[PDB]
């Protein structure tokens, strides 16, 4: 079964640092491209960053460029997100999403409500 | 001698290539478009150019005189004229088809139906057939020449009005049409190329396609007027010149399918 | 609150996993070992059916193994004749974007549907002699992906709403609605006795239903991508399922497990259709690499290849008497193999 | 919001308590059915040109 | 054996009577173009049940225009049934951040396996609010996109008279942002056509007409190796 668990999170002082982990089981981790999404109170879903199969093509949204980093480990099947220098605007729930098909270069619906291959998420708060 | 073998290895290749290519065009399902309806006709002429006319000339190359009956010489001459006239005259309808499809792409379908394509092909074949057989059979312009060859050669002799009118139309009008059409196509390709970069291959393609036709047919049509005004050109080079006019049909299957991607994928 | 419910769900999931693990002791491969191989098989395209303008999404056989119906996106529903290669009817459609087709077992009606959210029934026995609409069913909020007849008065429909519906043609109303899926449900197939049916959806699961009661009994999860096509084993005690991860699976109803998986390394495309033969020895599969494969259902070995199409393979079918196979593709052709 | 969780747990409860045979017996039944009907499949065992309507 | 002959004759007659109208429908079908509207003032553009369908003609050439209505937001499976459409008209408003979502949608539709032949006509709507609002100093473009601080207006820009340099800088930045993805992937099979549009205007149908002309001309030049 496709199960995705997220670890790390909580309250963090402004201007701090944090680390977040996503462990997945039920599929071949090395044939799929992965990404993060966030969802804020009173607002919809929003894109953050992603990683390709090998780890070469890394992208970002622009409002976190240079501040957050994303990493991938295949021997342990675990995907990491490091967060630096937070702000009051960065408070929302975080989700670890997988693109629907293997060996692809694009995936459509990772920011749509009621999507299958998405975890429960973690809560990060900055105040 | 061995020249006969070198000539026959050409006619065999022509027959094989034209037959195989018309079969391939008529076999695959995708290649049934109306713009591929003219092309088959052209290839058809190639076979009817290769088999009807050329082997008599091979026999004339092997032996000095005309082996067969004397009355067949007029039929052979008319066959040569109609063969070649249709072969060139089909080359202008392809370029008036590619002109209307590349330079007005949204109104080709409702303005060129298969009925008009059939009408055009039939009109072209009819013009060629009349212009070749009718005056030759009625011998309207068989004069001016000093005397026929006493040994009995079948070589065509014509008068000045015929060689300056029939050749004039049948070559110099299609030449102008082809030149104008490919000029417009080249300019359109250049415009699209410059627009693409802001946000080459046509030279090579059109150069090869027009070079074959011109270097293959112009020498004969420039030698004919000289031989009509005077007997200056020594016979024997004339045959070497007309072999190019026949070898156009040899080279045509090699070049036109080479530049289409649909034909190339169908062959592969 | 929600956490307690999640914990209870996890406890039941663990209990069910243990209950499945207890009942399994030996694989099916350890049993089907000494049985003779099926050997190489060959099939030749001894037919070809032409006359569509656009691609083909759906076709369906008939009861007598003679007539089939095909649906195209140019807006045409064609009834054919496999023997003399003739067309009997050609229904125009008010909507061009169709996606499914069905042929009633009595031979009297045909069904159609697509991106217009409406299932249309066409009558074939008219005193006037013209084929017209007899009923339009409109209660869905998403595109119709598959529909099948039960009798001349009942129909089952499947949509992108994550629902399935049972209708009543005579009155024009839904009788029962099945709602358990989380993603779009793509295909469904009826059991031989018209009592149960399985469905596959875009959440990588298969579900078992009951037609009278309206409740779900079994859920099967062994894939990693979207389910595309499904079909019962002819016995009625197993079924085969295909997805977009280049693998096929066989599932059993008595043991709540998967018995066998079919996959080879040089297969990296998806799987668009599946079908069983009459005796259950062969398993057909249509692929997005422009190819059709035949697997041995008891050893999982590549028993043969059918390669004659020039685009994506969409629809596949096998006659009830086990005579021939029919394949459609996006090149606007249908082929009858053997 | 929360109706999903309760409906899902009820459905899992209803789906959790059923009987399950051993996989060996199911495999044996599949083999027996495939062995019995091997003479009716025109694909494993081909038929002459007399049977086929598709010549 | 007479009955068999009668049945065969009836079937042949039916087949011929059907094929005639099939050929007529072929001729009518081939001479019509089809467009998919996707996205944003869609009502404004169209003015100037799953499917809403619109038919119109410009210079005796007929178009079909298809808009999706009562549908969900999972586009994974019903976007394939527009494989052979001549053009996708994508409408995006240039002013959560909607623009970055539009970028991700464009990237996904561009790189799909079954849509590597279709072309995209891009409309950048809301020019008035794109001009008026930015003059007030609201840094909508500097914060969301941190590469804008060192962007220089290209040499080919031809703004309408009276335009402010900041406004044209923002417009051309958005256009280049969309045009970065298009060039990197497509190897000559499909292109992207940008067009600025106004809420009040009458020239969008002409733009679509010219763009369709260009796409079809480019395909024909491509099959003959000229381009
Ligand atoms: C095609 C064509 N046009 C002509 C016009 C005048 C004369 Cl005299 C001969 C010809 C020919 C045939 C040339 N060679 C093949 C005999």
């Amino acid at each position: 079964q496709v199960q995705l668990q997220e670890s790390g999170g909580g309250l963090v002082q402004p201007g701090g640092s944090l680390r977040l982990s996503c462990a997945a089981s039920g599929f071949t981790f090395s044939n799929y491209k992965m990404n993060w999404v966030r969802q804020a109170p009173g607002k919809g879903l929003e894109w953050v960053s992603d990683i390709s199969q090998s780890g070469a093509s890394i992208s970002y949204t622009g409002s976190v460029k240079g501040r957050f980093t994303i990493s991938r480990d295949n021997a342990k099947n675990t995907l990491y997100l490091q967060m630096n220098s937070l702000k009051p605007e960065d408070t929302a729930v975080y989700y670890c999403a997988r693109c629907p098909a293997p060996f692809t270069r694009d995936c459509f619906d990772v920011t749509s409500t009621t999507y299958a291959y998405r975890g429960q998420g973690t809560q990060v708060t900055v105040s | 001698g061995w020249v006969a073998a070198a000539l026959c290895v050409v006619i065999a290749l022509t027959a094989a290539a034209n037959s195989l290519l018309i079969a391939l065009i008529c076999t695959q399902p995708a290649l049934r478009n109306t713009s591929n309806f003219f092309l088959v006709s052209l290839f058809t002429s190639d076979l009817m150019v290769g088999l009807v006319v050329m082997p008599p000339a091979m026999l004339n190359a092997l032996y000095g005189r005309w082996v067969l009956a004397r009355g067949l010489c007029l039929l052979w001459t008319a066959f040569d004229v109609m063969c070649c006239s249709a072969s060139i005259l089909n080359l202008c309808l392809i370029s008036l088809d590619r002109y209307l499809l590349i330079l007005s792409p949204l109104r080709y379908k409702l303005r060129m139906t298969p009925l008009r394509a059939l009408a055009l092909v039939l009109g072209a074949w009819s013009l060629a057939a009349l212009a070749s057989f009718l005056p030759l059979l009625l011998g309207w312009h068989e004069l001016g020449h000093a005397r026929p060859p006493v040994p009995g050669q079948c070589r065509l002799l014509a008068s000045l009005p015929f060689v300056l009118v029939a050749s004039g139309l049948t070559f110099f009008l299609p030449s102008g049409a082809i030149c104008f059409t490919y000029c417009r196509i080249l300019l359109a390709a250049r415009k699209q190329a410059v627009q693409v970069a802001s946000l080459l291959k046509a030279s090579l393609t059109l150069g090869i396609l027009l070079g074959m036709f011109f270097v293959t047919w112009l020498p004969f049509f420039v030698a004919n007027i000289v031989q009509a005004v005077c007997d200056c050109i020594s016979p024997g080079l004339f045959d070497v010149l007309t072999w190019l006019g026949y070898c156009n049909s040899t080279m045509n299957p090699i070049i036109y399918p080479l530049f289409m991607r649909d034909f190339k994928r169908a062959l592969g | 609150e929600l956490d307690q419910l999640r914990q209870e769900a996890e406890q039941l999931k663990n209990q069910i996993r243990d209950a499945r693990k207890a009942c399994a002791d030996a694989t099916l491969s350890q049993i089907t070992n000494n049985i003779d191989p099926v050997g190489r098989i060959q099939m030749r395209t001894r037919r070809t059916l032409r006359g569509h303008l656009a691609k083909i999404y759906a076709m369906h056989w008939g009861t007598d193994s003679r007539l089939l119906v095909s649906a195209s996106q140019d807006g045409k529903l064609i009834i054919w004749d496999s023997y003399t290669t003739n067309k009997v009817h050609a229904i125009p459609l008010r909507s061009s974007w169709v996606m499914t087709c069905a042929y009633a077992p009595s031979g009297n009606y045909v069904a159609c549907g697509g991106l217009d959210n409406i299932c249309s029934i066409y009558n074939l026995k008219t005193r006037e002699g013209n084929v017209r609409v007899s009923r339009e069913l409109a209660g869905h909020t998403g595109y119709l992906s598959c529909c099948r007849f039960l009798d001349d008065n009942q129909i089952v429909t499947s949509s992108g709403d994550t629902t399935c519906a049972l209708w009543d043609i005579e009155t024009g109303q839904q009788t029962t609605t099945f709602t358990g899926h989380t993603g779009d449900v793509m295909s469904l197939s009826l059991a031989p006795d018209t009592r149960l049916f399985v469905s596959g959806a875009c959440d990588a699961s298969a579900k078992l239903w009951d037609v009278r009661e309206g409740m779900c009994r079994q859920t099967f999860t062994g894939h990693e991508s979207d389910i595309n096509a499904i079909c019962f084993f002819p016995n009625g005690n197993a079924f085969a399922t295909g997805s977009d991860d280049a693998t096929c699976r066989l599932f059993d109803l008595r043991a709540d497990q998967e018995l066998m998986t079919y996959s080879h390394d040089n297969i990296i495309c998806g799987i668009t259709s599946v079908s069983f033969s009459k005796s259950g020895r062969l398993l057909l599969a249509g692929y997005d690499d422009f190819n059709c494969n035949v697997w041995d259902a008891l050893k999982a070995d590549r028993a043969g290849v059918l390669a004659g199409h020039d685009n994506r393979v969409s629809c596949l079918g096998v006659t009830d008497d086990g005579m021939a196979v029919a394949t459609g593709s996006w090149d606007s052709f249908l082929k009858i193999w053997n | 919001s929360i109706a999903q969780a309760r409906k899902l747990v009820e459905q899992l409860k209803m789906e959790a308590n059923i009987d399950r045979i051993k996989v060996s017996k199911a495999a044996a039944d599949l083999m027996a059915y495939c062995e019995a009907h091997a003479k009716e499949d025109p694909l494993l065992t081909p038929v002459p040109a007399s049977e086929n309507p598709f010549r | 054996t007479e009955d068999q002959r009668n049945e065969e004759k009836a079937q042949r007659e039916a087949n011929k009577k059907i094929e005639k109208q099939l050929q007529k429908d072929k001729q009518v079908y081939r001479a019509t173009h089809r467009l998919l509207l996707l996205g944003s003032g869609k009502n404004t553009i169209v003015k100037q049940s799953g499917i809403f369908e619109t038919k119109f003609q410009v210079d005796k050439v007929n178009f079909h225009m298809f808009d999706v209505g009562a549908q969900r937001d999972e586009r994974r499976k019903w976007i394939q049934c527009f494989n052979d459409v001549t053009a996708i008209i994508f409408v995006v408003a240039s002013s959560t951040n909607r623009l970055q979502a539009a970028l991700k949608l464009f990237d996904s539709i561009w790189n799909n396996k079954w849509l590597r032949d279709t072309s995209v006509i891009l409309f950048l709507n809301k020019q008035d609010l794109l001009a008026e609002k930015v003059l007030a100093g609201k840094s909508k473009i500097e914060d969301y996109f941190p590469e804008f601080a060192r962007y220089t207006t290209p040499e080919d820009a031809t703004p309408e008279p009276g335009e402010d340099p900041r406004v044209t800088r923002a417009k051309y930045f958005i256009r280049d942002e969309f045009l970065r993805i298009s060039t990197a992937s497509g190897d000559g099979r499909h292109y992207c056509y940008p067009h600025f549009t106004c809420a009040v205007d009458t020239e969008n149908i002409r733009r679509v007409f010219n763009d369709c002309r260009d796409i079809i001309q480019r395909m024909h030049l491509r099959q003959y190796e000229l381009l």
